[PDB]
């Protein structure tokens, strides 16, 4: 390499812990890596930042996949990329990201706890920014492909309070299954629009009861404890129901494991009236349009958006909240 | 995956570059090497690139985007700032990436960097390929970086394949003008023209090339058709070019009067 052009660049080159403050402010660990809640070392700002120093060294599948997509994508309800930090020195890659205060796992959990011991349409709104968003990428051709309540964040007080962020673009492909569809159960071999829809819906089940729809206890692409928890809450798919189950790949090991009258009396009906959703409601038949087991008969984004029950009162707001005092407590730090 | 998004993507907004801002940036290197010497290297490392994806059997995609972000990094840095036959293979390892190909094993990127200067460019290289995996990632950060980040590259192959769709003479002008769109990348279009615009003007010369009459259809288009003539004439200039030259025979030499890298003090 030239030495003049490696002495200027190195000069130029901005250092994630040069520019901000985030040593033990972790809000998050998993597959994608080290969240932090950041604050700027100049100070010309006082603004929270989101800063994810990327899992592994180097630009890995997820780190490009990420990278090269958020990169490309602008919506007011998909996470919003600032800066790249390429850490030479130790091979890491870190994102900058503005801060959402909130995230779906929390406020989630925060309910949960509170029955132990939502305004008017918080739930429709939070639905409306969640279709909204994967709607955008969607159209763009871009997959989730891992929907899930703890990447789908909600900015706290600011320019952008209650707004919806989708998180997480980084699942690249070549112990909770919760939120997989049932084709993916079966051995389906590609990420499809309809995997998301079907994720959709396991959380507008989950924000409208507070239990995950599909809660399941913990390599095989075949998860026989999670499809007995889905058939428990949807019931046996009848042949006409998903004509093409037949076509799957694990159809013989379901047929093998199962058997339909085992889930008899089992319907997304009885299992919302239990959890007190009115079955004739329109946020009923907007989320069973979702939850369809075949995910040819299931529903786009696109539809779903112009379902009646966005239409009925209250109107989704702009803002989750709407204006009241955010009860759920700011997010709590980690120690590595 | 980004597919309708060119006029808002960061390959229109930025990477779309300004002909004279080009030229300007490239005398740096025009002290070293003539106009032509420039247009003749530019020529060689887009078929050194095309012979490694080859060898990776890489989908022609995959070496396209590799293509563009060799040309890219070129366009704004200079020949001695990184070794482009370190560059190179190393584009083609992150295109692999981007594209959802795979990540190419250390042993396999550098034996087929190895294997396709050694026996298909001895011609300009009497040594063997000197790079190890550790240069490779370490030019990745440095690649990665001096493009913004931005890695979805927009080729013409995809509205090319629309247009001759709608044509309906996919049998008889999709292989030619496929092959043109190849020939694009010896030359600056990707870095001046829109894809779309890039497909037009292959699609053009195939017409042109097998007397397909298609005035109609080109005139029912809302196009600009002076930057289409413009493309065309880059185009027909490119097969002069390539009749007149050699790169077996000249290119040891124009890549010996290229500029090298400073090394560190000592
Ligand atoms: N990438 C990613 C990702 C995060 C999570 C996740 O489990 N959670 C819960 C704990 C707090 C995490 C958080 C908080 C604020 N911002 C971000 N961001 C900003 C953009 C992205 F880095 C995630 N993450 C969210 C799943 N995938």
């Amino acid at each position: 390499m030239d030495y003049d052009f490696k002495v200027k660049l190195s000069s130029e080159r901005e250092r994630v812990e040069d520019l901000f403050e985030y040593e033990g402010c972790k809000v998050g660990r998993g597959t994608y890596g080290h969240v932090y809640k950041a604050k700027r070392k100049d100070g010309k700002d006082d603004k929270d930042y989101a800063l994810k120093q990327i899992e592994g060294t180097g630009i890995s599948m997820s780190a490009c996949r990420e990278i090269a997509l958020l990169r490309e994508l602008k919506h007011p309800n998909v996470i919003s990329l600032q800066k790249v930090f390429l850490s030479h020195a130790d091979r890491k890659v870190w994102l900058l990201f503005d801060y959402a205060e909130h995230d779906l796992w929390h406020i989630i959990k925060f309910h949960r706890a509170s029955k132990a011991n939502l305004p008017r349409g918080m739930v429709k709104s939070l639905l409306y920014q969640i279709l909204d968003g994967i709607h955008y990428l969607h159209a763009n051709w871009v997959l989730h492909r891992d929907l899930k309540p703890a990447n789908i964040l909600v900015m706290g007080e600011g320019p952008e309070r209650g707004r919806v962020k989708i998180a997480d673009m980084g699942f690249a492909r070549l112990v909770t299954f919760w939120y997989r569809a049932p084709e993916l159960l079966l051995g389906a071999r590609h990420y499809t629009k309809a995997i998301d829809i079907w994720a959709i819906g396991c959380i507008f089940a989950e924000l409208l009861t507070s239990e995950p729809i599909f809660h399941c206890r913990q390599s095989n692409p075949y998860h026989h404890d999670q499809l007995d928890r889905i058939f428990n809450v949807m019931g046996f798919p009848a042949d006409k129901d998903w004509e093409d189950i037949k076509k799957m790949p694990e159809h013989s090991t379901l047929m093998k494991d199962f058997r339909r009258n085992t889930y008899t009396n089992c319907s997304l009906i009885k299992y919302m009236e239990k959890h007190k959703v009115k079955p004739d409601s329109k946020a009923f038949h907007l989320l069973q349009k979702l939850l369809t087991m075949d995910p040819i008969k299931r529903i786009t984004s696109e539809q779903a958006m112009q379902d009646p029950y966005f239409l009925e009162d209250p109107l989704p707001t702009s803002d989750v909240f709407a204006g009241c005092q955010i009860p759920y407590p700011k997010r709590e730090f980690l120690t590595e | 995956a980004m597919a309708g998004n060119f006029w808002q993507s960061s390959h229109y907004l930025q990477w779309i570059l300004d002909k004279q801002d080009l030229l300007k940036e490239r005398q740096k290197d025009l002290k070293f090497l003539s106009e032509e010497e420039y247009w003749k290297l530019q020529i060689f490392f887009t078929n050194v690139i095309q012979a490694l994806g080859e060898h990776l059997k890489l989908r022609q995609q995959v070496i396209a985007t590799a293509t563009v972000y060799f040309k890219r990094f070129y366009a704004r840095y200079s020949l001695k700032s990184i070794d482009p036959v370190l560059m190179a293979p190393t584009c083609v390892f992150l295109a692999s990436k981007v594209e959802e190909f795979g990540v190419v094993s250390n042993t396999r990127l550098i034996a087929a960097a190895t294997s396709v200067l050694k026996t298909r460019f001895s011609y300009a290289f009497p040594k063997e390929f000197p790079y190890r995996m550790n240069h490779i990632l370490e030019c990745e950060f440095y690649l990665l970086e001096l493009m913004d980040c931005c890695l979805i590259v927009y080729h013409p192959y995809r509205p090319l394949l629309q247009y001759v769709q709608d044509m309906g003479q996919e049998d008889m002008l999709l292989p030619l003008a496929w092959r043109i769109v190849n020939d694009t990348y010896r030359t600056d279009l990707c870095l001046l023209y829109p894809p779309f615009m890039i497909a037009l003007a292959c699609l053009h010369v195939a017409c042109v090339v097998q007397q397909k009459d298609a005035r109609q259809w080109f005139a029912e288009l809302s196009v600009d058709m002076e930057k289409i003539l413009e493309i065309i004439r880059v185009i027909l200039k490119l097969y002069e070019q390539w009749k007149n030259f050699d790169e077996r025979k000249e290119m040891a030499t124009i890549l010996s009067k290229m500029p090298k890298p400073k090394p560190p003090p000592n």
